[PDB]
């Protein structure tokens, strides 16, 4: 609920970033700066092989970072545009139920801890196929599907 | 030498102020037509200035 | 309400600036930036002649603008801070009706159409004769009234 801080380029919201265990967390491909001075001052690190930007949080802000978890059984999964789904090793929610400007948001299992961050997606049919920041065991892994879009 | 690099550079200078204050003349006659809301520049002044 | 930007100088607003028609209007001599981004990073082709800025407005993303005329009737006109009596060709509101830093705002007529963008004013016993930019067709003009002040 309260992991996101606004990412803003010339005074509109281009993205999300927010705090996830220890570490900052915000797509790459999001143009701006993060509206919290705290964490806007803070060094970030790129990779392009994920498309994710991340920062180590300041102590006075750990109080303020989400539970995240490795684990992803299928099942469903909530988020703030409604539920999305999760099978077949794919997250999907019901077509035009995101938007861009919607990347940077979590994706939260039934005990509130954030399973993966979202960058984009695909419309195929009724539902909507995900491209998503999640990790397995010690490594952040990029999911995505074969038509994508960023947002 | 002296008369000829002189008298170039002087005619070169008045060839640069008559572009020069073409170009302001231009700036003068078409700034208020650009500066108003809903005016379309005439097709005459338009034919003869760039705009 | 409309299409209304405040200009800011510092930390204070210093005036306004509106669209009319296909144009944006701020007046030249205030000092600051238009509030929106969208419109503060606009060119403005800017003339001493009638202390007046103008820019093409981004239709492609701000449709939205006011309608003009170039009638001007004899009668009475609206605008933000109460009516402005229009009577000999001129401008005319209760001296406390105005102010410094209400420059930028554009007087409407009774079919909700701009006629005049308020520049300033001069103080005639209890009424002031305001200081307008005026259009007629295909021309803008300005008109001020002796002694008048920028607002």
């Amino acid at each position: 609920n309260d992991c996101i801080f606004e990412v803003k380029h010339e005074g509109k919201v281009t993205g999300y970033a927010c705090l996830v265990g220890d570490k900052v967390m915000k797509p790459a491909h999001v143009k701006g700066t993060i509206d919290n001075a705290d964490l806007a001052k803070l060094a970030f690190k790129r990779s392009s092989k994920y498309d994710l930007e991340c920062a180590q949080i300041p102590v006075h802000m750990k109080s303020d970072a989400s539970k995240f978890t490795h684990e992803k059984p299928e099942g469903y999964y909530n988020w703030h545009h409604g539920a999305v789904q999760y099978s077949g090793g794919r997250f999907t929610i019901p077509t035009g139920a995101g938007k861009p400007g919607d990347s940077g948001r979590p994706i939260f299992d039934n005990k509130g801890r954030v399973v993966a961050i979202v960058l984009g997606g695909a419309n195929e049919g009724a539902r909507t196929a995900l491209s998503v920041v999640t990790w397995n065991k010690d490594i952040v892994t990029k999911i995505t599907p074969e038509g994508a879009e960023e947002w | 030498v002296v008369v000829v690099s002189v008298a170039s550079f002087v005619l070169l200078s008045m060839v640069g102020v008559a572009v020069g204050m073409c170009m302001c003349a231009r700036r003068r006659c078409i700034t208020p037509y650009e500066l108003t809301p809903g005016a379309t520049v005439p097709f005459l002044l338009s034919l003869i200035c760039c705009i």
